[PDB]
RNA sequence: UAACAGGUCUGUGAUGCCCUUAGAUGUUCUGGGCCGCACGCGCGCUACACUGACGGAGCCAACGAGUUAUCCUUGGCCGGAAGGUCUGGGUAAUCUUGUUAAACUCCGUCGUGCUGGGGAUAGAGCAUUGCAAUUAUUGCUCUUCAACGAGGAAUUCCUAGUAAGCGCAAGUCAUCAGCUUGCGUUGAAUACGUCCCUGCCCUUUGUACACACCGCCC
């Protein structure tokens, strides 16, 4: 139903991460940190690329347009209610979470909660659960 | 006139029919006997039709309504309802010997089509979720 | 592992290997060749409109096909 | 024009039947379209509780039952006969109510 | 002849052909292996394996149950699927039609030969009561032979298809065809041989 | 110049109440949406007394109360309050950095962890 | 006429109880009974809760 | 029928006795709590995958509850079904309600790899219930999305609509089911045997036991 002798260029570096070459695009995009399942589906649908083809047959123009749409989701008529981060603490806007930035956002949030010295902060320092859970029988080892 | 009525149950399922004189037009709740909710549960409904053939059914018009029970309960109810409706029609409007041979033929090849099925679930007793199943004792 | 590179060989192979067997489905083609699942049903669908395979009874999980005779 | 509907709710089967028989007999003594008794589904309330005042002991649960029975009667009687039959139908344990409009 | 309802001629032709199975003949199949007659209802033709009836009320009421139904009942294993008869019926139907596609003979005949060959002849019960806790060679009844064959076939199919691409129906069909004949590639036959050899060893 | 949403601390000190209640977490903003110091208005006024009495120090003269279930607000921030954790009026030293969270989220009431392990 | 003595309530505990009970544990409000389980057991027959089954 | 030295003096204006009563072992308002953990033991739950997951679509039950100020909910409309809007049905087999359920089935994908099976665990906002939800009630939009890859020795329940699996109703409730009590659907194999392991009754017999073998005694 599709052209068999197509182009393949294995994997490529993307957002300081590796996107699988011979793998379905839905599976491959989950390798990028900060990407789920519905998020991957909607961004690809808004990027308007053929779903049957995998990530190994994509071209430079399609790859660049897809990532730019991901870099600027809200500008491309992507609804803001879906966005993971809305009304950021520092930015003050509904900034989109990525892979390279979340590699340091977790520790940035940790220092945010530790410098101000909350009860949640000492729970994080002592490696205990922060929600009102129970550890009398569970939460062991 | 020539018409009878009957019903059929398999526990918490009921199916009441209304026989009439006609030239076919056999259906099960709007849809015909061919089209039903399941697909692997079709021959169960077809069980009493094939035994006597369709020539005897060419002179009867029956539409049966089904209400209550699960999928297997409903298909058993409708096949029981149509079978008892047919034998009621042939008991009241054709020779007794013909009814005797039809009922005997149905009895010989009977998946509880005519005889009622007294199947019920025993009440749940305290001490466990099931009537007989009980929570395990730590014995120590 | 199962290969998925469309190197022009799989399409010709399956088109010349369908007459080898009668029952064609995902379970048997996995044994026949290293097929990753997508082409498993895509190729069957693309060969359905051809007279090589005759349908018998289709289901959501699998469909039954037979040869020309 | 003036239809009288009276309630026959109670729990004692014998006394509600006696009240129902009395009004039906009067409705047959004087022809008022001779509308007979009407029976409603039983409203049974099921409650399950424990038996042990404390927590020690085996898991035993006691289930109690509370059922009530309702009947309705429609009559074409005039006001004077309606007030008369209600006067003679004073029985213990029977609750009656008449709706006019 | 037809009525307003479609009434496909397949059902009429099936009735004309003394009500054969779903897609296989019923007249012409019998148990050929000796010592297992009067306990398998091959002649009892039923359009569907399922039959919601009483199969345990009597001591030997189980002997009159349909062999296909008993196998679907055995396939009801794995309490994840305890109670899903529709899945078992579809698997059995798919296995039976695959067997017919593979070999031209009646899949019911394949099934009867398979259970007959798998059924153990000599077992070894335990004497118990402490002491030497040895075992003695004992023969078994035909009804228990069918029970062992059904259980061994089902457990072998589950073990074979527990983690693999092949479908449960395909694995069940492969087990049935491999057990109907002597190829030494059947897990049920292997357990049959193992039970026989340990029984002769402790005899 | 940045406490919760990047708006400057001086601006928060006299910002619009609706804007302040709108720049918070849904939980932390529904808290002030439905409850604004129930009987704690006296506590707010008493803190205003402390600010007027001792503005020279970052923490004015200590003032006690018996309630912490409300988040901190810019017009009341910058003081020390005595809160009964059960046997002691803990000094709390409210700071404007964490505007939008209760006082118990930052103080200690029960023995948290570590099994104690005395000697 | 007393301030900070008895706090008025409209929901939760401190709003409903029985005439001679109100332990709030092991108490049913079903059908507006508002009585303890032990009292219900003692006077079940008088109300009409008869162990038919 | 009798036996437990069984539980409940924290259901009980049911109570005998000991103690206290003003700096009250009396009433009451606020904060911390019964839920606080380097562990051992329980009763139940989740997946360990294709028998599943996702996505559309045809649809098949029962028992039960509800406002006198203040509960069960329909209809047009707005929405991020999390809410709120206004006329409104219901003191009741007349309104929720015919509690169009789940399981199932027609079709497409995930192809067998701790992955799109499994959501332990961490973060940001969206609403109702409640002087008000920190020690996140509850669900919601998401992201990070791990152990586990049918579990040893031991041990528990089960004889036909039985186990098993699934869902629903009610209890406690201002809110919150992973518990309990009932209902219905899908629906099996195994025995019609025994005292062999583990106990209960009867008869005979023996006894230096009689708080009675967890006994007496050298
Ligand atoms: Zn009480």
């Amino acid at each position: 139903s599709l052209v068999v002798p197509d182009n393949f260029q294995h994997i490529l570096r993307l957002l300081n991460t590796n996107v699988d070459g011979k793998v379905k695009v839905m599976f491959a995009m989950t390798q990028i940190k900060g990407v789920g399942r519905r998020y991957a589906n909607i961004v690809c649908k808004k990027a308007d690329i053929d779903m049957s083809k995998r990530a190994g047959e994509l071209t430079t123009e399609e790859l660049e347009r897809i990532v730019t749409i991901i870099q600027n989701p809200s500008q491309f008529k992507i609804p803001s209610w879906f966005l993971n981060r809305q009304k950021d603490i520092n930015d003050g806007k509904s900034f989109q979470l990525l892979a390279n930035n979340v590699d340091s956002k977790l520790r940035e949030d940790l220092e945010r909660l530790k410098k101000i010295q909350t009860h949640r902060g000492l729970r994080h320092a002592l490696d205990l659960r922060v929600r009102g859970q129970h550890t009398k029988t569970t939460g062991r080892r | 006139m020539q018409s009878v009525q009957c019903f059929g149950k398999k526990g918490n399922a009921t199916a009441v029919a209304h026989c009439k004189v006609g030239k076919g037009l056999i259906k099960v709740n709007g849809a015909p006997l061919s089209l039903v909710q399941p697909e692997i549960l079709r021959m169960k409904v077809y069980e009493p039709i094939l035994v006597a053939g369709a020539d005897k059914f060419a002179g009867v018009d029956i539409r049966v309504r089904v209400s209550g029970g699960g999928h297997v309960s409903q298909i058993y109810a409708i096949r029981q309802a149509i079978s008892k409706a047919i034998v009621a029609y042939y008991q009241k409007f054709v020779d007794e010997h013909s009814k005797a041979e039809l009922k005997k033929a149905l009895i010989t090849y009977d998946r509880t089509l005519l005889v009622a099925d007294p199947r019920r679930m025993e009440p749940k007793k305290f001490g466990g979720h099931g009537a007989r199943a009980r929570q395990q004792k730590s014995y120590r | 592992q199962h290969a998925t590179v469309f190197d022009k060989s799989i399409i010709d192979r399956i088109n010349k290997e369908v007459p080898a067997f009668k029952f064609i489905s995902v379970s048997v083609l996995v044994d026949r060749m290293k097929i990753n699942g997508s082409l498993a049903r895509i190729a069957i669908r693309d060969l359905a409109e051809r007279g090589v395979i005759q349908k018998v009874d289709q289901h959501s999980k699998q469909a039954i096909y037979t040869r020309v005779p | 024009v003036h239809r009288i509907r009276i309630t026959l709710t109670s729990r004692n089967v014998r006394n509600l039947e006696k009240v129902c028989s009395d009004l039906v007999n009067r409705a047959k003594d004087k022809q008022l379209r001779v509308k007979g008794p009407v029976r409603l589904p039983t409203k049974i309330l099921k409650i399950t509780t424990r038996k042990t005042p404390n927590g020690e002991g085996s898991k035993t649960w006691e289930t109690y039952e509370m059922r009530i029975h309702k009947r309705l009667i429609d009559l074409h009687s005039p006001s004077e006969i309606v007030k008369q039959i209600t006067s003679i139908h004073i029985e213990p344990g029977v609750e009656v109510e008449v709706t006019i409009a | 002849m037809a009525t307003s309802s479609l009434t496909p001629g397949v059902s009429l032709d099936e009735n004309g052909s003394i009500k054969l199975f779903n897609k296989f003949p019923f007249e012409g199949v019998e148990v050929k292996d000796i010592s297992l007659v009067d306990y398998i209802t091959i002649g009892n033709g039923q359009p569907l394996p399922h039959t919601a009836g009483r199969f345990q009320t009597k001591r030997f009421r189980k002997a009159r149950c349909f062999i296909v139904e008993r196998l679907t009942n055995s396939l009801m294993m794995n309490g994840r699927n305890n109670g899903k008869k529709l899945l078992a019926t579809r698997i059995v139907k798919h296995a039976f039609e695959i067997i017919a596609l593979l070999t031209d003979q009646n899949p019911l005949q394949v099934l009867v030969d398979a259970v007959a060959a798998c059924g153990p002849r000599e077992d070894s019960t335990r004497i118990g009561s402490a002491g030497t806790v040895r075992r003695q060679a004992v023969d078994v009844s035909p009804l228990r032979r069918v029970n062992q064959a059904l259980a061994l076939i089902t457990i072998g199919a589950r073990e074979a298809a527990f983690r693999n691409v092949k479908s449960i129906s395909e694995c069940l069909a492969e087990e049935i065809i491999n057990a109907a004949k002597g190829s030494s590639n059947s897990y049920a036959i292997k357990k049959k041989d193992e039970l026989e050899r340990v029984a002769k060893s402790n005899r | 110049t940045f406490a919760y949403r990047g708006v400057e601390l001086e601006q928060l000190l006299d910002l619009s109440a609706e804007q302040l209640v709108d720049l918070f977490h849904a939980r932390a903003r529904r808290r002030m949406l439905r409850g604004l110091g129930p009987n704690a208005s006296r506590f707010i006024r008493k803190l205003r007394k402390a600010k007027s009495e001792a503005p020279l120090n970052e923490k004015p003269a200590t003032v006690k109360t018996h309630l912490r279930n409300m988040i901190i607000l810019p017009e009341m921030v910058g003081s020390v309050v005595g809160i009964y954790n059960g046997k002691l009026f803990n000094q709390v030293e409210i700071r404007p950095e964490m505007i939008g969270h209760y006082l118990g989220e930052f103080s200690i009431t029960y023995k948290p962890t570590k099994h104690g392990r005395p000697g | 006429e007393n301030v900070w003595f008895s706090h008025p309530r409209k929901y939760g505990k401190g709003s409903r109880q029985c005439a001679h009970t109100g332990r709030r544990l092991g108490l049913i409000r079903k059908y507006g009974l508002n009585i303890s389980r032990q009292s219900f057991r003692e006077y079940a027959n008088d109300i009409g809760f008869v162990k038919y089954r």
